[PDB]
């Protein structure tokens, strides 16, 4: 809503805005085939857990989908048309999204960096930064009927699984990517960049990181920074003031 | 395969209201530094006595 | 006009109290500047030579000075010029990180 | 709901804007709230040479 | 639907099509004014059938 202003003459009617975003579902499949004779002619129970392997193969998709999202967040778009991690996110000086836009940055960049970036998110409010929508629950099918066409004409059992789901982005103000070393200075720079975002019209949003996601190769630095009670800050032993504030998520990008 | 037009395919979406409140406002913390007094008329006048 | 109108109105006002109970520090958020503000506020006097009893209770900083506040007030052992010393001003002040909502 | 929240937020936007621009708004003694010339008279009655 | 043929051998899977069309609607207004006095002294009832 427009901010309240002093009433001198007659009420001045103003405008507001609405936003929109869409995520499209995609289908997935995977199948394997074993002969009927070989399946029914084992006594060691070696081919038994094919159904369990089916379930465990389709129960790992969400992690892969979500973490492949963040990784390529510099190319895929968000609701305002730019990329999720972009240095040109428009913020207008009017509530109705009308005025001279000023480009707000979502990325922390270090000079001549060729490493693995790490991300800072705020998973505390109603809307989480990333969305995972599932269209159809995974279905596991084992074609073993003797009158089945494939069984009848080929004497082969068919084991197949199929899923229909996708994933997408949420609010760009709730996620910051740091393309730099995992040091205290970069962490605090990302924190203060996240804390400084504000909505259209000067509206003050209260945002504060609650999770930090790092790849497997950054676990050393993450554990050396967020778990040491007494660390070094400029060749001096000082207390860790950021111990117990952020939550570490060492994702295997499953 | 039925070759539907683009508009018909665009209308085949489901509406979700997960994004309703937008981004919540900052916490309110003015009571820590301000004293609240109720006025009943055009203005308030305060007066104290020197030592 | 074939229009729907939504309107709000309030009657409020904000004013200043005593100037003697506030100090603005136009510098960096260092220990020295904080102590300068503390002592300057404690040095205030009333009319006629009376000695008022005042001392800071709250400290208000913008959201851009959060790093310096948390690295100065919420550290048990901090650095005092390349040596580790105990923090003597940990629980004295209450920190208000205002977004100027 | 949006206009209710906009109305509710105002007391903070008022108070915190008062400290911020306290170098220009005047206070009870006549000068600005944050100022380097705030008189302290040597007599209780408010009469002498201000310091 | 595709035309029915003579069934010799396997069936052939053909295709179909769909179409679309949309119409937007507008608003019309019309008004007339009569004084309160000239409408509240209608003994005859001449201005009554304006609806």
């Amino acid at each position: 809503f427009p901010t309240l202003k002093e009433w001198v003459g007659k009420r001045t009617i103003q405008q507001m805005e609405a936003h929109g975003y869409s995520i499209a579902n995609k289908t997935f499949e995977g199948t394997v085939g074993i002969s009927r004779d070989d399946f029914e002619d084992d006594n060691l129970g070696i081919y038994a857990p094919i159904f369990q392997e089916m379930g465990r193969s389709a129960a790992v998709q969400p992690d892969e989908l979500i973490f492949k999202l963040l990784k390529d967040g510099f190319t895929q778009p968000c609701y305002d048309g730019q990329n999720f991690f972009d240095k040109e996110h428009p913020v207008y000086p009017n509530v109705d999204g009308t005025g001279s836009a000023v480009n707000t940055s979502n990325i922390v960049e270090q000079d001549s960096f060729s490493g693995l970036p790490f991300y800072l998110l705020d998973c505390s409010r109603a809307v989480k930064p990333l969305i995972f929508q599932e269209r159809r629950k995974p279905e596991l099918v084992a074609r073993t009927r003797i009158d089945d066409d494939h069984v009848f004409m080929d004497n082969e059992f068919l084991f197949g699984a199929s899923t229909r789901r996708a994933a997408g982005y949420g609010f760009w103000q709730m996620a910051v990517a740091v393309k730099g070393d995992l040091t205290l200075d970069n962490l605090w720079k990302g924190w203060q960049l996240m804390r400084s975002f504000e909505g259209d019209g000067g509206k003050k949003l209260g945002l504060k990181p609650t999770h930090i996601v790092v790849p497997v190769g950054l676990e050393k630095a993450a554990e050396q920074l967020l778990n040491r009670e007494l660390f070094a800050d400029g060749n001096t032993t000082v207390s860790n003031e950021m111990k117990g504030k952020l939550q570490l998520v060492v994702a295997d990008y499953l | 395969m039925i070759v539907t037009p683009a508009s018909i395919k665009a209308l085949m979406t489901s509406w979700r209201k997960d994004f309703q409140g937008g981004l919540e406002d900052a916490p309110s913390q003015y009571n820590k530094i301000a004293m609240v007094v109720n006025s009943s008329t055009r203005s308030n006048t305060y007066g104290w006595l020197g030592k």
